[PDB]
RNA sequence: UUUGGUGCCCAUGUCGCUGUGGAAACACCUGGUUCCAUUUCGAACCCAGCAGUUAAGCACAGUGGAGCCGAAUGUAGCUGCAGUGAGAAUAGGAAAGCACCAAGC
RNA sequence: CGGUCGCCUCCUAAAAGGUAACGGAGGCGUACAAAGGUACCUUCAGUACGGUUGGAAAUCGUAUGUAGAGUGUAAUGGUGU
RNA sequence: UGGAGGUAAAGCUACUGAAUGUAUGAUGGCGCCGGCGUACUGAAUACAAUUAAACUCUGAAUGCCAUUUAUUUUA
């Protein structure tokens, strides 16, 4: 089995992208700058 | 394409032929089919192409944990004789209800 | 004038150990008789016959020899011992 | 959790938008398959771990490689030689995934400017390749040596590759 | 020549064939075709000779087939060696005639001159010129 | 002419038991398989004795 | 018998499409909620249920279409020098059929 | 003497098989403690699509064809859970 | 009568291989400007017919073993 990947959060700097979901076991709170809508192109 | 259910038709087929063949001495066939809702069994002489006896939420014992779902198809086939049937092991994994109702046959006469 | 002549290539016809037909349609076989005998499995053995360490079929129990035509085009043969009484 | 969400209303609003005989002909998945193919591995670029390691970094099931499709000389593989690694998403890790793909894979990706590649096979399948395997914050920039990403595929049991474009349409996808 | 890209075996035996013709009892493409009286082993040599003589004798808006070519092997011994030590060598690639089979089929010329152009590679082939009309 | 089966012996009695054939490219090694002896009548581990 | 189980003959019956019944049962679906398993996990496998469905899984009619089979005579074969009769072609056929159990009966 | 001395794959050798040849087609003097058994699971290769290197093939997800893959061999057939 | 052959034979787009006009004609000769069909290599199929003991989609008679009534002879 692989092993337990647990719950993180996300905080972002130009889009204030907020989600929580089960994923990777070496982060909590991913906090970046590029996620959500901040790709010039991710509107829409 | 696939269904998850004609892949546990495709093996059960074929456990139930390879221990047919396994003993010559052909016996009745228990063919058990794991519904999501209940479990249903059926004693398939494969001499005739025929059934003798069934068991399910309509047939009797009504749906399965509910070991006594094998426990009266095998009641049924120890009023035939046909013991140490040819015992598919299903297409459907042993586990599970099956592993009450499979070696509920066992209990209730049929010595496989 | 002989002073030698041409060589022989290794071209002489292979034989086999002894196969075909042993038993026919309309005779009663016995158990431990070669029935059969095949190079690779390819006549398929039916109900009780045995299949020895050589591809031999034998006759597991006693019955009839029965060669059968099946499947989608009537091509594979099957080769069975149906149970006739001894 | 995107999983219940998705399932309750996105789901719904597809299916009856274009309808059908029923409302289980909604696009549907399979699982998710995540990739790493290294076959330069056995070449000696970090002998196999690179792959193994970061999948199951990313991974929700036990890393497993697949066997070579076919034996070839200029990348040595023969009777196995496992190249790469491979990670199926059942359960909840399908949609555990799928929340960070589309939330944070999504904008960060070099080439987004509309992601209709039309990478469809015509046989429900959608397999997105990115050369870049740096996509996820869930890995960084050093395990292999190599130009390098993932193939991977959102799948349908009934093929359809019209539902998995309306799956894109409807997760901040743009097109 | 005319000559095959290979043969089914190198030195395949002078097998009798009794039966009848199989195949070709006709042309195939042509309006005439120079079928024989007679099947044995030809060799491309005669093949060549009666093609060309044909060609020669003919037009030029005709088209122009081989339909059985040459396909097995020759197998022959040199002379004055005594016998023995199996068969003979490879040499020259056979076509092999059956009782009814066409070499040479040919169309898009005058008729007669077809006829004629038969006849005189009968001439320059071994068996008896035999003449035959368009079929398929 | 040259010989792919092994002599095997048991281990309780040191009589001649088996002869099989042996595989002596990828088992070189003396086999030791848990095999039927008569002297004792019963699945004992035998052993190469030569 | 509507409908669930699938044996059994084959490419006619193999495929494709038009669609139809599902009301109980059935399949998907609800989830990984334990038993159980993944050569990797809820994809099977297990659970314990059906909000839903005729699309698919199941079954049921047609589509002579791809495709199957290919009749008689003759034909080689054969081999008293005719039959014997292929093949192959045509006609035509078939869109499955052969039954039990179980509930809708 | 050339060539030969043990064994097998095809046929001529005339349909059970067989079948002579100084008849033409290939080799072997073995290989697995698993390639045995039991059980459960399990399939085409190829080809195609679209795809991180990955180009035609690797790579994924399929479709695909249903035996031309594979099965120890020389060749034969056989083998579709 | 049963079994199956694979001999003979039609056929080999029903395969193994050579073969041909016709169909896409890629693709490379040949030039052309990533672009283009090719003097030709030209795949395999649609179509066309082929050659063959070691080719058999098919495919006999004969033959073969068994079969039951049967006849010979005191072998």
């Amino acid at each position: 089995f692989h092993f337990p990947s647990q719950s993180v959060s996300f905080k972002c700097a130009s889009c204030s992208n907020s989600f929580t979901i089960e994923s990777t076991l070496k982060q909590k709170e991913i906090t970046i700058d590029i996620c959500g809508k901040c790709h010039p192109f991710y509107i829409g | 394409m696939k269904t998850r259910t004609e892949q546990r038709r495709l093996r059960h087929k074929r456990i139930v032929k390879k221990i047919r063949a396994t003993n010559h001495d052909n016996r009745v066939v228990l063919m058990v089919i794991k519904s999501l809702n209940h479990i249903s069994v059926q004693a398939w002489d494969f001499s005739q192409n025929i059934v003798l006896a069934s068991s399910s939420s309509l047939a009797l014992k009504l749906k399965n944990n509910a070991k006594l779902v094998g426990q009266d198809i095998a009641d049924k086939l120890v009023k035939l004789k046909l013991t140490n049937v040819v015992f598919d092991t299903g297409g459907s994994k042993y586990h599970g209800r099956i592993a009450a109702l499979a070696e509920a046959a066992r209990e209730r006469g049929l010595n496989f | 004038s002989k002073k030698g002549v041409g060589s022989t290539k290794n071209g002489r016809d292979s034989h086999a150990k002894r196969l075909g037909a042993k038993k026919a349609d309309g005779q009663m076989i016995r158990t431990g008789q070669i029935i059969y005998r095949q190079r690779g499995t390819r006549v398929y053995p039916g109900v009780n016959v045995g299949l020895g360490s050589d591809d031999t079929l034998f006759a597991l129990s006693d019955g009839l020899v029965k060669y059968q035509k099946f499947g989608p085009k009537q091509g594979k043969t099957r080769v069975s011992v149906v149970k006739h009484k001894l | 959790n995107l999983k219940a969400h998705y399932q309750k209303t996105i789901a719904k609003e597809l299916q009856k938008s274009f309808a059908f005989s029923s409302i289980m002909q909604v696009p549907r998945l399979e699982k998710i398959v995540i990739n790493m193919g290294v076959g330069d591995a056995i070449r000696d670029s970090k002998f196999l771990e690179s792959a193994l390691n970061e999948l199951h970094l990313i991974s929700g099931q036990k890393p497993v490689a697949t066997k070579a499709k076919n034996a070839i000389s200029t990348y040595k593989l023969r009777a196995g030689q496992l190249i790469g690694c491979k990670v199926t998403l059942r359960g909840e890790r399908m949609w555990a995934f799928l929340e960070k793909l589309i939330y944070v894979a999504l904008p960060r990706v070099r080439d987004f400017r509309g992601l209709s590649l039309k990478s469809f096979d015509g046989r429900g399948n959608y397999t997105i390749g990115i050369k870049e395997q740096i996509i996820f914050p869930e890995i960084v920039y050093d395990d292999i040596k190599r130009i390098r990403g993932f193939d991977v595929t959102l799948v349908t049991s009934t093929n359809k590759d019209s539902e998995a474009l309306a799956l894109l349409r409807a997760l901040n996808l743009p097109l | 020549m005319l000559q095959p890209k290979r043969t089914k075996y190198r030195k395949p035996h002078n097998v009798s064939y009794e039966g009848k013709a199989k195949g070709n009892s006709y042309v195939a493409f042509g309006e005439y075709g120079l079928v024989a009286t007679k099947g044995n082993w030809i060799d491309a040599r005669a093949i060549e000779s009666a093609r060309i003589a044909i060609s020669k004798c003919l037009g030029k808006t005709g088209k122009m087939w081989i339909r059985i070519f040459p396909h097995m092997s020759k197998t022959k011994k040199p002379l004055e060696v005594r016998m023995g030590s199996g068969k003979g060598n490879p040499e020259f690639w056979v076509a092999v005639v059956k009782q009814g089979t066409v070499m040479f089929e040919v169309a898009n010329i005058p008729e007669s001159q077809m006829i004629k152009a038969l006849t005189r590679a009968g001439h320059k082939l071994p068996v008896t010129w035999k003449i035959l009309k368009r079929e398929e | 002419a040259v010989k792919r089966s092994t002599r095997l012996g048991c281990n309780d009695c040191r009589e001649i038991n088996y002869l099989t054939f042996k595989n002596v490219k990828k088992n070189p090694e003396k086999l030791a398989l848990n095999k039927f002896c008569s002297r004792c009548r019963k699945v004992v581990v035998h052993k190469e004795v030569k």
